């Protein structure tokens, strides 16, 4: 009777952006109509609706840019990519 | 090495330019950590000297 | 159905203050159950655990949090400790005498 | 700096720092350690301060 599936029903985590496929060319749009198939709507149905509609994505960084690996690999790529040995072999060293 | 440090800093060094988020989080969960109640247990009369 | 039976359901289900100087996580839900007057009938507060978290779509089912976390030690988190020991020294005094 | 003609301040806000308890009736040059520290900074993080 009283089914708790049907009373506590909230967001689940991750919930804005779960559906986004894994793309670099339209994100947003390609999120967008994810979400619209997963919903179980169909397109001959929604009509002009589907158009024009984007959706937040996993490819896109909060900054605003198409990202292929968490940001924080970003930072350790750059990082890394800088690393001037600390002890060094030169015959002039006192 | 809470944030900004997984992947590129070594095993023994830390960042000193994220210094303060690292120490803000650090004292957060040292926070939350303790978010406890304090129980009553119980008692005994103590007979010893002073 | 006998008077026994009536007494301990008084002895398990409506003692409040029993067993109140020990550390006590079985804490339940607000509400236990309803009796409807018109016809009898008992209902049972749904009890959710994670057996079942079938939400449809992308949704889960809400639980609450855990609040209710108690201590009976000592209220600190910083520690005394040697941190290099001593050098064993002689003692000179070793301790209380009763008769 | 090893020999007696230079001297060095290095400005640090704040850092982490460990040390060592010594034996006062042992001579020693604490050299090697600052050596080892020197080793292991990059313009990514540094070790703690011995």
């Amino acid at each position: 009777t009283a089914s708790p599936a049907d009373t506590n029903v909230v967001p689940a985590k991750d919930a804005p952006t779960t559906n986004s496929p894994p793309s670099t060319t339209s994100p947003n749009q390609a999120a967008a109509d994810a979400n619209q198939q997963q919903a179980g709507i169909v397109s001959s149905q929604s009509g002009p609706n589907a158009v024009g509609d984007s959706a937040p994505s996993t490819s896109v960084n909060n900054d605003g840019d198409i990202i292929t690996r968490p940001t924080s690999d970003s930072i350790a790529a750059v990082a890394n990519a800088t690393k001037p040995a600390a002890v060094v072999s030169d015959p002039q060293s006192m | 090495k809470t944030v900004l440090s997984r992947g590129y800093i070594d095993n023994a060094q830390f960042n000193p330019l994220a210094l303060r988020s690292n120490v803000l989080l650090m004292l957060l969960q040292f926070t939350l950590s303790n978010l406890k109640i304090n129980k009553s247990s119980t008692f005994t009369s103590d007979v010893t000297t002073i | 159905s006998t008077m026994s039976a009536l007494s301990e359901h008084l002895r398990s289900d409506h003692r409040d203050d029993a067993s109140t100087l020990l550390a006590t996580p079985m804490i339940n839900n607000a509400i236990r159950s309803f009796l409807t007057a018109w016809d009898g009938i008992r209902i049972l507060s749904p009890d959710v655990s994670s057996k079942h978290l079938s939400a449809y779509l992308d949704s889960a089912v809400a639980n609450g949090p855990e609040l209710i976390v108690e201590d009976t030690g000592l209220c600190t988190s910083f520690m005394l400790l040697d941190n290099i020991p001593s050098a064993h020294l002689t003692k000179e005094l070793i301790g209380f005498t009763w008769f | 700096v090893k020999a007696g003609r230079t001297r060095v301040l290095v400005e640090l806000g704040h850092y982490v720092y460990t040390l060592h308890y010594y034996d006062p009736q042992i001579s020693l040059d604490e050299a090697p350690i600052l050596e080892e520290w020197l080793s292991k900074i990059n313009p990514a993080g540094i070790p703690p301060v011995p």
